[PDB]
């Protein structure tokens, strides 16, 4: 139990990682023992990847579960994979992409029916996740790349932040289909995703410019659309991805330029936070201790004892909460629509 | 600390050479700026307090400029002198002339041609120094600088493998990246006394060396020598000289070349027009000019007219008093000041130096005009092209394909007046 | 007009010595910031006076002028230079008129009314109000420091960015009686180094310090309190020429309510009106947001660093000046009783 | 950017994928797992009718505690494990 | 110590006062008890008529004031004065008003350099207490009034807060010239000075409305112009006035309505505060008890023994920020005045 919540800010915030596999549950299936730590561990891992990744995992959790003598397929399943899910938490929080999958997966699993023999029930679950990552994840992806990479006019200077895999290929398929335009990627500390970006981008021979996000006033004069990539959209309407995302849509309202939030609508979720501090993802402060722009590579920083430092604290926050007064529309697979009907989309299942 | 710095002008004067011919290389503009004050400025960071500038093409007109310059005045940080020797001079013979007049002190700064720079050797002098201070057999510290082995600024001689002491910082084994040569041969016995070493083919050799005064005696002997690089560091390390010392200083920030190469000096003074060597830019006006930086790297003076309708783009540098002619396109192009540019024209990735008057609608690319040079109507110019010393133009004509002309008496081709090349205003 | 003219160089570096060197310095960025630029500024102003040789007023202005004009064209974005030396170029005036009848409202009215030994050894006067400047320039941090118990208080939250010894000295002072709380968004690329080690300070003096990344600044700005700033330069306007991703704390502020103050002499204002900001941020070098190692990033992608970033005056709420505390609106009145108003463009 | 050392030993704990024993009975003039290392090569024409990604190979260096006895070092490991008391 | 600043946000507030003599020291003045006990229990006077009276007060106190002839006059007058500001400071907080009169008498103290007969001494200085009644306060006042009487229009519907001096002396100015209008007068608590104001108003024969500052939002809509009186004009342009004022000024500017603010000169201050917290004066919790209707009448509440009461506490400040953004137009004796110009008037003394 952790209750204690102190004047900190931050505090409520879990800061418990598992980055090895060291004194592991003996219950945790080698495939979700793989992607514990490919979760803590990498750097450049989609939101969609994420979802992804756990689903094809679970499937195999789920086609090598036997189910035991004390009890039926559909109570005990969900049992097993509880254990695979807390083992994952551990390494990492789970994203909002990840939580509504196993919402998803839990769901199928209590309405499977009895009558069903345990390699039937097995085989029907995994046509269903099937059938989650094909219309929901890829799918609906192709039609947000199709439908937002319409908006793109001749002449267009398009802003991207960090590395959306979502935004990368609307941006790609838009330099295929023939859309002359130019990019502008922000990047920022404490991690420089959008190098990552601007590799992938220079690489399609998209033309580029690359600055951090403290020059953002200076380059969004060059800017005509702005294009994000979401990690969930809130029922309020706002928008929750990574870091100075709302700092990118602030100042681009300032600019008048039009704020495009790209989201698959399976990561819409009914959750409705008015501050960034109250849900959010603590990354390691040590990871600003080395501040000559690289992240590994060493030489000794100022703030490097900051843990001994008494009142000297870091922190990252992994994300933040755009208002939905400065996104213009939503993207996803429904189409263009205004982001106050994330919760009307939602019924619609 | 007195330091002092010996800089190799008219040394790569021979690739620049329908040029070169008029005024010396290292007087040539490279962003609207003379080579040679850029190297001063460098030095000047580094805290040298003595020049010795050996020259001999132009040495006249060379010492001259310095003469008249901003380092000849009571404020400059250096005293500058300049040697006049007779030319082709290699880095050796430089040096044991050096060892005949007792000119070397203490550690020196060696630099062949012009560099491009805004390392601080501070630091790198002070690790020579007190590297030196424990063993005096370490005579020599090279100034490297960090890249990727595909680098565009790493050039021929800029690609070479480097194996260095990763705790020690000495260089174990140097070997120069030539065709053909498909190994790194390593003798041995390296290995039972260095023993955490790193193979570097990422590394750009700026050939910035912190020589000591040891060195023009160790020139003196060894009379074979002649190449800094190719006989002295092979020298070293094979055991010509027998119990000699060298250390590299990998820099990992700013930016060093140098400027050798024709290509060379297109990558450099476009790694100026970026902001790389900050703040030795353009818009800074050192020599008190009149630049200013505007969006898309384009850098403007005063007194500069542009027509409407006229498009300069991206990257490009415009002296003052230039004149851009109606319905003319201007993209990635250095030009200097007092030109003229007929209307409806395109130039691109081009370089116009003083005085150079363009007529109309001439396509211009991937070419040095050198001052003075004036081209007539309808005229197209293309890559590689080099038009020397105020070479005249006429119009109607084409030129192309890395043809260099003069107005003089020696190899390339081509002479002023009408239609020149052919037509020709020489015949040969 | 420049001193370039009305002098030769040999002709400067011979009798101005200071002039020549501070020019050097200006353009090689050797001397650097609002406040080494001013000190500096003010000194070579002194030799300039002590060395210069006039038998009119008139004479003594416009080589101050120029002398003026050449200083601040060497680096033009370091506006202290220039104001320095508007501020002696005042001052020489009206010892002036009260040299001129010790022999014995409003702009308005002018409209209507009435048309149309006096230079030399005020020399020593002179000196002596150039070394008020030097004096007045020292106490700056002190007349501001104080200011800091009347609107730093316990248990409130405070975001800056970058570095300010002025900021710093604020909240330290402050901070050695009531205990508070300082989120400190380091000034990424730029004022980086210099922000850790101001974060640091702080901790140590007891300030519970929060360094975060400029990307978390709108995230934490809804608990935030106060916004406290330091700045380069403020201009004609009122606007604000600052150190970069300044803008960001800015408009997260307007955006959440938070009252943005502002710590900074006197001497940074600037009577300079913006009627750009191209000419008004400079570009640093690129390697401080991409290593030049990265070969074809670097060669692929056009990669710009502004060295400052620019607030608008309707993004200031309050001015915690040596002077003392004064609205945006009032900046007004403060350089018409500190420049001359034709000095505006040296 | 290559880093050498002499300075390090094979302690023999290997780690293979499962088609490396497909790498191990067919493939045969390999010699004693520091003979089969080498020829993993992943570089040039390297022909050899290979069934598959990009393969390979990575090291991994401690700090204290491991290596091996195959020489003399019996005499030294022994010593070496006297981390007791009583 | 004699701190306390917790996380309280109201602890740093000055609760102290002395509402009784007991053992109250020897060398104070007679008339400084009175004024002390008067400024410590009344209801009835603010600003304006506490400088009046304080200026007064002094006059008596230097008048009776007898010079030592170990020292004379200059030295000495300006301690004893000292000691009857500081009692007066413990009955009750100084007004900016009574500040400001206090820099200007013992500024006045100083600068008589040493020249005459006490009693000449003392004969100026009361002319200038007298002249500074005479000029910056009701010279002054009734050119505010006759300035303000003037932007009211026949028709208008004018809305005063609370009991105002200064806009009670505008409103009664105003039917005295046959100016055809109707008051909105809203009121609030514990006190309700809003019914002074509108026994005032009816017995001069003026059209009234009556509301609390509850139905501030529904009376509003017929309000065409309001009228506020200031205890201090800030430098930064706000308005420093009782607790409900800036309510008035937020919801008037909704409703396109002028908020008019009428402040004497010499109630300016150099002062600035970003927050209504930071600067402003505690009222006794125990008059939030009383039920509502009526104050004083002796109704028990539940809220009756809230001091006994761990994690209650009840709280009443008596002064609020306006914001610049809020006033329309500053009414002094200079005349109609944006705001933001007051540091410039302080120039002009």
């Amino acid at each position: 139990i952790f209750e204690e919540k102190q004047v900190s800010i931050f505090s409520h915030l879990d800061w418990r990682r598992r980055r090895t596999t060291e004194n592991i549950p003996k219950d945790i299936h080698p495939a979700v023992i793989r992607l514990g730590l490919k979760l803590a561990n990498y750097k450049i891992f989609g939101s969609n990847q994420r979802c992804i990744d756990l689903l094809k995992t679970f499937k195999i959790v789920i086609q090598d579960y036997q189910t035991p003598y004390g009890t039926t397929l559909s109570r005990h399943l969900t049992t097993h994979i509880n254990s695979q899910i807390a083992y994952l938490v551990s390494t990492r929080p789970l994203s909002i992409s990840m939580g509504n999958a196993i919402r998803f997966l839990k769901l199928e699993i209590s309405v499977l029916d009895i009558d069903l023999t345990d390699d039937e029930g097995k085989e029907l679950l995994l046509e269903k996740i099937d059938s989650y990552i094909r219309d929901r994840i890829i799918i609906a992806g192709q039609v947000i790349v199709q439908a937002a990479t319409e908006k793109i006019q001749d002449g267009d200077v398009i802003l991207t932040y960090l590395h959306s895999s979502t935004v990368n290929d609307v941006l790609i398929h838009a330099k295929n289909v023939g859309k002359k335009f130019r990019v502008v990627v922000v990047d920022s500390r404490p991690e420089f995703e959008g190098r990552v970006c601007l590799k992938l981008l220079t690489e399609h021979g998209i033309e580029c410019t690359y600055v951090m996000i403290s020059a953002l006033s200076y380059i969004m004069q060059e800017v005509t659309k702005i294009f994000l990539g979401g990690h969930a959209m809130l029922s309020n309407g706002a928008l929750y991805s990574r870091a100075g995302t709302s700092l990118i849509s602030l100042l681009g309202h300032e600019s008048n330029v039009p704020v495009i939030a790209c989201c698959e609508s399976y990561k819409f979720t009914e959750r409705i936070q008015l501050d960034s501090l109250v849900y959010n993802e603590l990354a390691p402060g040590d990871q600003l201790v080395n501040m000559g722009v690289d992240d590994f590579e060493e030489k000794p920083g100022v703030l490097a004892n900051w843990k001994s430092v008494k009142n000297l604290k870091l922190l990252s926050l992994k994300y933040d909460v755009t208002p939905p007064r400065l996104i213009t529309v939503c993207v996803c697979e429904m189409g263009l629509l205004p982001s106050t009907s994330v919760p009307a989309i939602i019924n619609e299942f | 600390h007195a330091l002092q710095a010996i800089v190799l002008s008219d040394s790569y004067n021979y690739r620049f050479r329908p040029l070169t011919l008029d005024k010396p290389r290292c007087l040539l503009p490279l962003a609207n700026t003379p080579l040679i004050e850029y190297t001063f400025e460098f030095l000047a960071l580094a805290g040298v307090q003595e020049v010795y500038v050996f020259c001999c093409a132009h040495a006249g007109q060379i010492r001259e400029y310095i003469e008249k310059s901003k380092w000849n005045l009571p404020s400059s940080p250096f005293s500058v002198n300049t040697i006049v020797s007779r030319e082709s001079l290699s880095v050796g013979d430089a040096l044991r002339e050096l060892d005949s007049k007792q000119l070397i002190t203490s550690d020196f700064i060696l630099v062949s041609g012009d560099v491009v720079s805004n390392v601080p050797l501070n630091e790198v002098l002070k690790e020579h120094r007190k590297r030196r201070e424990d063993d005096k057999n370490a005579i020599m510290t090279m100034v490297v600088r960090e890249a990727s082995p595909f680098h565009r600024t790493r050039a021929r001689t800029e690609s070479s493998v480097f194996v260095i002491d990763k705790k020690t910082s000495q260089c174990v084994h140097y070997q120069a990246n030539e065709r053909g040569k498909h190994y790194v041969s390593m003798d041995p016995e390296i290995f039972n006394e260095h023993e955490e070493l790193e193979v570097r083919n990422d590394l750009i050799d700026c050939q910035i060396d912190i020589c000591s005064n040891d060195v023009p005696a160790l020139f003196t002997e060894n009379f074979d020598y002649q190449d800094i690089r190719k006989d002295f560091v092979y020298g070293v390390l094979t055991s010509d000289l027998l119990g000699k010392k060298i250390h590299c200083h990998v820099a990992k920030e700013n930016y060093a070349a140098r400027v050798r190469s024709l290509q060379t000096y297109d990558a450099i003074s476009k790694d100026v027009l970026s902001r790389w060597v900050y703040p030795f830019v353009p818009d800074s006006n050192l020599l008190n000019q009149t630049f200013s930086y505007q969006r898309h790297q384009i850098y403007k003076e005063e007194d500069v007219v542009l027509a409407r309708s006229c498009i300069i783009k991206a990257r490009t540098l415009i002296g003052a008093y230039t004149k851009v002619g109606d319905a003319s396109v201007v993209a990635n192009t250095i030009i200097g000041r007092n030109c003229t540019i007929g209307s409806n024209c395109s130039i691109d990735s081009a370089f116009l130096w003083e005085d150079v008057v363009i007529g109309d609608n001439c396509r211009i690319g991937k070419a040095i005009l050198a001052n003075s040079v004036k081209i007539g109507n309808n005229c197209s110019i293309e890559d590689g092209a080099i038009v020397a010393a105020g070479v005249v133009i006429g119009d109607n004509t084409i030129i192309e394909k890395n043809k260099r002309l003069t107005t003089f008496e020696s190899h390339s081709q081509g002479t002023l007046n009408d239609p020149s090349l052919v037509g020709i205003g020489g015949r040969g | 007009g420049p001193i370039s003219e009305f002098m030769s160089t040999i002709n400067v570096e011979h009798t101005y010595p200071a002039v020549s060197s501070l020019i050097a310095d200006l353009k090689s960025r050797k001397v650097q910031g609002p406040f080494a630029v001013a000190v500096e500024t003010a000194l070579v102003m002194r030799q300039v006076i002590s060395q210069t040789r006039w038998s009119t007023v008139d004479q003594l202005i416009d080589t101050v002028r120029a002398v003026g004009s050449t200083l601040v064209k060497a680096q033009p974005t370091e506006f202290s230079c220039g104001n320095i030396i508007r501020r002696i170029l005042r001052l020489i005036r009206e010892e002036y008129q009260e040299l001129l009848k010790t022999a014995d409202y409003s702009s308005m009215l002018n409209l209507l009314g009435r048309p149309t030994t006096g230079g030399m050894d005020m020399r020593a006067v002179i000196i002596s109000g150039i070394q008020d400047v030097i004096d007045e320039l020292d106490k700056i941090n002190t007349d501001i420091e104080v200011q800091s118990m009347d609107h730093l208080h316990s248990n409130e939250i405070i975001l800056t960015q970058g570095c300010s010894k002025t900021v710093e000295a604020f909240l330290r002072f402050a901070a050695k009686k009531r205990k508070f709380s300082v989120i400190v968004a380091e000034g990424f690329p730029n004022n980086q180094k210099g922000s850790h080690a101001m974060a640091k300070r702080l901790a140590q003096a007891g300030i519970d310090t929060t360094v975060i990344s400029d990307a978390t600044i709108f995230a934490i700005m809804s608990r935030v309190n106060k916004v406290i700033l330091g700045t380069h330069a403020i201009l004609g306007n009122g606007g604000l020429v600052t150190y970069s991703g300044a803008q960001l704390v800015a408009q997260a502020a307007r955006h959440h309510a938070t009252p943005v103050v502002v710590c900074s002499g006197i001497y940074k204002l600037s009577p300079v009106y913006p009627y750009d900001l191209e000419s008004i941020i400079q570009l640093s070098s690129p390697d401080k947001i991409m290593s030049f190692n990265e070969g074809d990033l670097i060669s692929r992608a056009e990669i710009l660093n502004p060295y400052y970033d620019y607030i608008p005056p309707d993004l200031v709420d309050l001015f915690i000046t040596n002077l003392g505390g004064y609205p945006p609106s009032y900046l007004y009145r403060i350089m018409n009783d500190t420049y001359d108003a034709s000095d505006t463009i040296l | 950017r290559v880093t050498l050392n002499t300075n390090l030993s094979d302690a023999h704990i290997f780690v293979f994928k499962h088609w490396v024993i497909d790498l191990i009975r067919e493939k045969e003039s390999i010699s004693s797992i520091r003979g089969d290392l080498i020829p993993y090569l992943v570089k040039c024409q390297y022909q050899k009718s290979f069934t598959v990604a990009l393969i390979a190979k990575d090291g991994i260096i401690c700090s204290r505690a491991n290596n091996l006895p195959n020489y003399f070092e019996l005499n030294k490991c022994i010593a070496k494990l006297t981390p007791e008391q009583r």
